[PDB]
């Protein structure tokens, strides 16, 4: 794929430089500040919107849109609340062998409930593959990935 | 165009001379009422003071059901069974009262205070210029000759 | 403070008038021209909805036990995708609120592109030179179909896997190809792993991605063909009478904007849509009585009721009797694309049109319009007739034989009709040009004749009888109240009376308000004569 | 037929005039004002080639056991996103391919930015009128870095995984909104089930569409301010010397296109990238040594080992050693962002900059990048000081100590030496223009002297010592062969010559020509002298 595509790529650039033609060209630059004439009419064009609109008088009217603007704003935007959550309410149901969800338990808090905790050595063991009359399935039954371990180990 | 008579022009004059630079003519050009300190003003603004007041109450309200409210799942048979099931109604009854009203305040503000207008403008299309297809074939066909 | 700002962004973008002449583009004023911004602004909230509600979607088919905010179906052995779906309403905060109003957004958008479509097939304005916007436009629409039906499928629901299961094997019963196009779509056997995924990749990517990207093109074309208008009052095929962009049409535009987008939000909370948590996990022997695509997806499922079992068997291969129905939306979608075309060759006029023309001076494409609109009803009433029939107490055999003939004798009715009606509006517009409004005021002449008052729009020759004007294009008023001959004459609230001296000016105010706007209009028409004899 | 395909294009759209202008915008021709285009075509290998990528890969945490084509990984329990990544390349015939495309796309893209950023920046192109581009740039830069680490940390590998360990205790022990930050982005503890799903739609549609929109808007706003250029001959600050859009431009912009597409294209085969088998699934408790981020990101995690343990304890309460590298980082990116005010600022320099100029011209601010640049480079090295220090036999102790001070020494010298190398460079230029090109033809006067021939390139007095030229701004010539005095003068192959009469009639024509290219840069120099006398 690099051969082809790299090889296209050399032989179109090589012709650019090897058939077509030796160009100077010389653009006029047209940039900066605008004409005066256009300039003073951008600015009496919005300054008659404004004006004639009669929104500037209304001192009520324009202070009660703010309002109503920034509250439809936050109207939009607060489904986004829906994604605060608080970290200190523990997860839902009784506190399992991760913790509590919080930052205070570590599973190794169940210790504190009166269960005995063991010190787990990981045997890494993986899943068994059993072949039958109904295919091949991949079966945990007699597998531990957590031991027991001794003082002398 | 010199900068001196420039200042020679009203600030109209320099938004009609504006207007007309992009082939768009401003007829009949009308002020809502040309009266002093008619009722008729104070009603225009009472009607849009009345659906921004709405909306503000619709928003505000909105705000106060989404925070406080029972929203959590509540089953058939359980006590607050009620309060859940009119969470998502109310929600929709707010913010569809606070947006709306915003909509309906910001519609009656147009057609009460903003003034009639017609503008005519020109229109160009067709098949361009006679010299700026003459010299788009010449350079595209120099280009590939 | 403010005139420093521009000050320094002129001076570096050099946009003074590129920006007058954006700001004093004219738009026509007509409530058809609005029909449009629906459609754009249910976008928006589409998009934006969506986006909200990928953050709490996991698009996997790995199955789960599910234990979470809905009390019933805990324990049910769910797709993940079901399950995230369920938690989105009954475990995220005004979850069930933004998905409401993804679906009413989907179902508003579709039917804010087709009832567009039919405002600019009825007026005519893909005429030329406007017909990519058509092209674009047809594409558009359809590609909002396919995006609301793989949006639906994603919850992987019952009633939704039921669509999935129809689609794949419409696919699979293709000829020659049909098994290795469904096979390398769905990556195998239906369902399959990687079935969610690409529908999810395609419906938040893909889809979106092309849409936005036609939507841009469509708007950019339009503003750079400045709209188009009906005959009328000064009004030419090299002009555009209106309203400025700003400040009056932007505002109108944010207006209109907010009300659908608060409109959007009434219905997201107050009326149920896609209720998920009845429907159970999808399961191939598990079927309900209604099961029904949805609105817009209902034209093909009632194109494949109505088809017989017209099967082709050839030796070793077979040709499903669905496979008619393909064709059949084929031909729908083609004549749907290529309308400008086949248009312009049976009327031989291409000849670069920028006034409207009213669908009543238009009768073999409006009935046309209205033929084909009756197809389109029918099928989408065959393809939810379960529910015609048992709640309208209707045999469904009946309804099956009924969508079968009616999509023959339906719209042949309805061109005879539509062609006659266009042509009695026509003949009722003529009349009062030629006579005159049709006043209420039926005096007895001293001879006993009973007559009618004419009030004539044009200048009589010597007793009554108006010099008949010509037909102009344009809308003639039919009733006396058309020209204010009803309008109140008396200012002041509604308790109010409003005093004398104040009332006195304003009806004189609006009164030399109006003779001005007249003189004007009757201006510009005197201009576009002398202009157009030159 | 093709005038008549024109015909109907133009008689729609009125465009002959429009794209007239667009085929005839001339662009300065420099290598460098082509390191722009690499990121465009990198990114643009990156949509394609990431959107083929999201058919085959499910983005879930849910664990499945595994039973694919890797048999190595046979039986072990992993995600479902890992399991779908090692399906890609295990499993998709040319799978592996397009992944290490996409990756190999991911680290061009973001070494283009920089180098094009240090393009920008030395030649001093951010200058009025080009702000808004320097900081839609800056935006560009950061919002690739995190896509580039969103996309990364997909396949949920436990090289991955420790770098989103890393992001998310980062973020936890933030001062106030640390842990409440740390929920509403994760959706709980690290890790999540939401987590890779909030991941893969920040990664396949929310940061692309931000980029490709700013990306856009960079490019429009480039070609709407035509370029800037080097003060060479003939060369003002209302023009533009270079090469019209076609046939000269567009071409040479597909080929570098190609040669782009096909460099990635090798180095997806030829390299490994991201060995994702060699890693496992992601496990809270197991690690590797190193264990870097990419490339890009090295500097962040460069910054968190040099920072020493200078924790606050308050009254209850804890402010991280990690905290000050984020003050840290935060410092760096806003010193970046808003680099062209603080130019201004302190070089009094307001006006409208067109022509560029050569590093060596601007002492301070070369001197000011290289400084940052060494700076960033200690950053990207000490975030990998541990695989530096196995392979290089160095005590890792003694690279964390490296880090620390040659952050404060390392930059100081930077800035001494380039300085005064930029002096040096300057000097060198001024003794060419006063005395000449220094050709190396030493001889010896019959007194004895011996004495170098020098070319003066300017007009010489009557006493040897030639007026000299004052600088221009543009490069002059150090050697005799840049004036084509080493040019060879046979016209042939590589075996055998051309006939005469064709050989002495090329270098004629030649001859003639170069003679005739240098007249017009006279001739532009002279009238651009009459332009500013006015
Ligand atoms: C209030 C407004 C504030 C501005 C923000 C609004 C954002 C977009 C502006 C839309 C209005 C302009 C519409 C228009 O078409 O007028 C063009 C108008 C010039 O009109 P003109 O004088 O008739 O020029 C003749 C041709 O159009 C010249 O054509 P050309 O041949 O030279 O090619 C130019 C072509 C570009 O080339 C092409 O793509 C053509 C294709 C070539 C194919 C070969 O298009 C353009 O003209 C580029 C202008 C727009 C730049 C992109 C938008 C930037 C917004 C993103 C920044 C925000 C983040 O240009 C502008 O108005 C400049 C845009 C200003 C952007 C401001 C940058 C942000 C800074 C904000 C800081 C706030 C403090
Ligand atoms: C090369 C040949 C073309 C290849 C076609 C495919 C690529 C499209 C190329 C677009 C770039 C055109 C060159 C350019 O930028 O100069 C503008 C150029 C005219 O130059 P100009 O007279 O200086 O325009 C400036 C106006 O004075 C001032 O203009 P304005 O104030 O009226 O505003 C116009 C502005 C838009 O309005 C705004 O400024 C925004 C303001 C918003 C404020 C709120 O932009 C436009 O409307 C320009 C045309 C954009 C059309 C969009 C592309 C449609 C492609 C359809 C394929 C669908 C896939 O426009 C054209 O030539 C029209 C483009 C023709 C597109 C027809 C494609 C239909 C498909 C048929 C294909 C058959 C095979
Ligand atoms: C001549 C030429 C081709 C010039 C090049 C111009 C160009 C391509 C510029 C770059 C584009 C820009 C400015 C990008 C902004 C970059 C940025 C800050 C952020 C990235 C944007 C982003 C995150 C995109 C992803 C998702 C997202 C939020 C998308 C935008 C969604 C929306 C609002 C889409 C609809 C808007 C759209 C595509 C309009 C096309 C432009 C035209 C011609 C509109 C005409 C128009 C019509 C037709 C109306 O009906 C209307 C009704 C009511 C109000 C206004 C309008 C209106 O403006
Ligand atoms: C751009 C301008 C930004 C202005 C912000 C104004 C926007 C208004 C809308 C904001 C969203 C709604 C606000 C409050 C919403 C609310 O009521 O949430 C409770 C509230 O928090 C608390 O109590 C402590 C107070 C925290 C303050 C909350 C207000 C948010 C403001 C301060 C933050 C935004 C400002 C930052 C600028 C943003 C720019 C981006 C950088 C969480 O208690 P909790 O018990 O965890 O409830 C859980 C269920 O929510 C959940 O579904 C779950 O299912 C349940 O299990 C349950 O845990
Ligand atoms: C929509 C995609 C557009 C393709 C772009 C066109 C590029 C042309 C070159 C195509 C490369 C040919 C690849 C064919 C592959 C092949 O050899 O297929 C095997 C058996 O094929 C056969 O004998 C007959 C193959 C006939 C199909 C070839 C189709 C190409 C032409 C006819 C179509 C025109 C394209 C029109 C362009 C439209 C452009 C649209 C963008 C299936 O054995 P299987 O045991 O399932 O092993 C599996 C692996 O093969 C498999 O890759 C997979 O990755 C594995 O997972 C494994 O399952
Ligand atoms: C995605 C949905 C669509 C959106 C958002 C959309 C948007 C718009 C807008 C904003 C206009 C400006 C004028 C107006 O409001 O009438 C317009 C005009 C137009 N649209 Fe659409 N449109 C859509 C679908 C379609 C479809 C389906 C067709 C055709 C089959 C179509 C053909 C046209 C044509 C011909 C015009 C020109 C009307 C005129 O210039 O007089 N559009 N569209
Ligand atoms: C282009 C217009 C779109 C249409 C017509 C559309 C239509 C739909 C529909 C009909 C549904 C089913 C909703 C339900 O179950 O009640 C849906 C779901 C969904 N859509 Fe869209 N959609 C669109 C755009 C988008 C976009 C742009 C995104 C993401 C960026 C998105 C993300 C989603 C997600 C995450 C779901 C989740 C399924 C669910 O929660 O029900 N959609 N869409
Ligand atoms: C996403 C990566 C980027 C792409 C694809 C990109 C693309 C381009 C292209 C195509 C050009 C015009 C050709 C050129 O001069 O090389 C350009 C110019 C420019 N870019 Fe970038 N750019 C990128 C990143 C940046 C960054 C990071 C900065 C600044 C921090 C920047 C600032 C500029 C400036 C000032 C110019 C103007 C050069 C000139 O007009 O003289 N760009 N860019
Ligand atoms: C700024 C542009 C982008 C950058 C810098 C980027 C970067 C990356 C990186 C560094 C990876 C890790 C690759 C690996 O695992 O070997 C990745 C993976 C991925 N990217 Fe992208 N990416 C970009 C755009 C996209 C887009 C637009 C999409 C999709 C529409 C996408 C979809 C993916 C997917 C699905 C993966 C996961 C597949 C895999 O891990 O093998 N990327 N990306
Ligand atoms: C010339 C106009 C001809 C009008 C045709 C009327 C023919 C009906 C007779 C069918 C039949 O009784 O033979 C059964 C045969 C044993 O089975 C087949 O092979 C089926 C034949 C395929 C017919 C698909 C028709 C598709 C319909 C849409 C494409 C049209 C909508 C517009
Ligand atoms: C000014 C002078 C900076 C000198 C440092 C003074 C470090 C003395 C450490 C003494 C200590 O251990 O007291 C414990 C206490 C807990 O430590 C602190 O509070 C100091 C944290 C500050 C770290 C900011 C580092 C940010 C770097 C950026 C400035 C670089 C951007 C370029």
């Amino acid at each position: 794929s690099g051969l082809c595509i790299l090889s296209l790529g050399f032989a179109v650039v090589l012709y650019v430089k090897k058939f077509i033609p030796e160009e100077i060209a010389v653009q006029r630059r047209h940039d900066g500040p605008s004409e005066e004439v256009d300039r003073r009419t951008i600015v009496a064009l919005l300054n008659d919107s404004w004006q004639t609109s009669t929104l500037g008088r209304r001192k009520l009217i324009m202070g009660l849109a703010g309002g109503g603007a920034v509250l439809a704003g936050l109207t939009i935007i607060a489904p986004m609340g829906g994604m605060i959550k608080n970290p200190w309410n523990p997860k839902e149901g009784p506190m399992d062998v991760q913790g509590d969800g919080t930052l205070w338990t570590s599973g190794w808090t169940l210790v504190e409930n009166d269960v005995k905790v063991y010190l787990g050595r990981d045997t890494a063991a993986i899943a068994e593959s059993h072949t039958d009359a109904t295919g091949e399935h991949w079966s945990t039954t007699g597998v531990s990935r957590l031991v027991r371990m001794r003082p002398e180990d | 165009y010199t900068t001196q008579e420039l200042n020679a022009m009203s600030n109209e004059d320099l938004a009609r001379l504006g207007t007309e630079l992009d082939d768009v003519t401003i007829a009949y050009r009308k002020e809502r009422f040309p009266i002093a300190n008619d009722p008729a003003e104070k009603r225009a603004a009472r009607a849009v003071t009345f659906w921004l007041v709405l909306g503000i109450i619709g928003g505000l309200g909105f705000l106060a059901t989404y925070i406080f409210w029972p929203w959590e799942y509540k089953a058939h048979g359980d006590e607050g069974l009620l309060a859940y099931t009119l969470y998502t109604p109310m929600l929709g009854i707010t913010s569809g009262l606070c947006i709306l009203s915003l909509g309906f305040a910001v519609v009656l503000y147009v057609k009460k205070f903003i003034p009639e207008e017609i503008a005519v403008q020109r229109r160009h299309d067709g098949p361009s210029e006679e010299v700026d297809r003459r010299t788009i074939v010449a350079l595209l066909n120099d280009s590939w000759q | 403070s403010l005139a420093t700002v521009g000050n320094n962004l002129d001076s570096r973008y050099t946009m003074a008038s590129g920006i007058r002449r954006q700001i004093n583009k004219v738009f026509p004023t007509h409530w058809s021209f609005m029909l449009g911004e629906i459609a754009l602004y249910s976008f928006i909230v589409l998009l934006l909805t969506g986006v909200y509600l990928t953050l709490f979607f996991d698009p996997s088919i790995t199955k789960v036990i599910y234990d979470g905010g809905y009390l019933p179906l805990n324990g049910v052995e769910m797709s993940r995708a079901y399950a995230t779906a369920l938690d989105i309403s009954f475990e995220v905060r005004g979850g069930l609120f933004i998905r409401q109003m993804h679906h009413w957004a989907a179902l508003l958008f579709v039917v804010s592109m087709l009832v567009h479509m039919l405002r600019i097939f009825f007026t005519g304005a893909f005429r030329r030179p406007r017909e990519a916007n058509w092209i674009i436009g047809v594409v558009l629409i359809i590609l909002g179909m396919a995006e609301g039906f793989m949006g639906y499928s994603l919850p992987d629901d019952l009633l939704s896997g039921v669509g999935l299961r129809i689609m794949s094997a419409i696919i699979v019963g293709l000829p020659i190809i049909g098994t290795w196009m469904h096979w390398l779509i769905f990556g195998g056997d239906f369902p399959s792993d990687l079935m969610l995924d690409r529908f999810y990749i395609a419906h938040v990517l893909i889809i979106p991605a092309i849409l936005l990207g036609l939507i841009a093109a469509h708007l950019a074309l339009v503003w750079y063909q400045k709209h188009t208008q009906f005959p009328g009052a000064g009004r030419t095929e090299n002009n555009v009478i209106g309203i400025r962009i700003m400040p009056l049409f932007a505002v109108k535009a944010v207006a209109f904007g907010l009300i659908v987008f608060g409109f959007l939000a009434l219905l997201a909370g107050v009326t149920t849509i896609n209720a998920i948590w009845n429907l159970g996990p999808y399961n191939p022997s598990q079927v309900s009585a209604g099961s029904q695509p949805d609105v817009y997806m209902l034209w093909t499922d009632g194109a494949a009721r109505v088809m017989p079992a017209w099967e082709l068997y050839l030796g070793n291969y077979t040709i499903p009797a669905v496979f008619w129905v393909a064709v059949m939306l084929g031909i729908l979608v083609v004549l749907l694309v290529t309308y400008p075309f086949i248009e312009r060759k049976f009327t031989g006029d291409d000849a670069h049109h920028n006034l409207l023309q009213r669908p009543r001076d238009v009768p073999v494409r409006t009935s046309l319009g209205v033929m084909a609109l009756v197809f389109y009803i029918l099928l989408t009433v065959s393809g939810g007739n379960d529910v015609y029939a048992m709640q309208f107490h209707v045999s469904l055999n009946a309804m099956t034989w009924i969508g079968r003939i009616g999509l023959i004798v339906g719209p042949a009715i309805a061109y005879f009709i539509t062609y006659r009606l266009c042509i009695g509006l026509q003949r009722s517009d003529r009349e009062v040009l030629e006579h005159g409004i049709e006043t209420g005021i039926i005096k007895q002449m001293p001879n006993g004749a009973f007559i009618e008052v004419h009030q004539p729009l044009g200048p009589v020759d010597d007793h009554g009888h108006p010099i008949p004007l010509p037909y102009a294009g344009a809308a003639v008023p039919k009733q006396m109240n058309q020209l204010g001959y009803a309008e109140v004459e008396t200012r002041g609230g509604f308790f109010g009376p409003d005093p004398e001296d104040i009332r006195a000016k304003a009806k004189e105010i609006e009164h030399a308000n109006h003779i001005e706007e007249a003189n004007t209009l009757r201006a510009l028409n005197e201009a576009n004569i002398e202009r157009d004899k030159n």
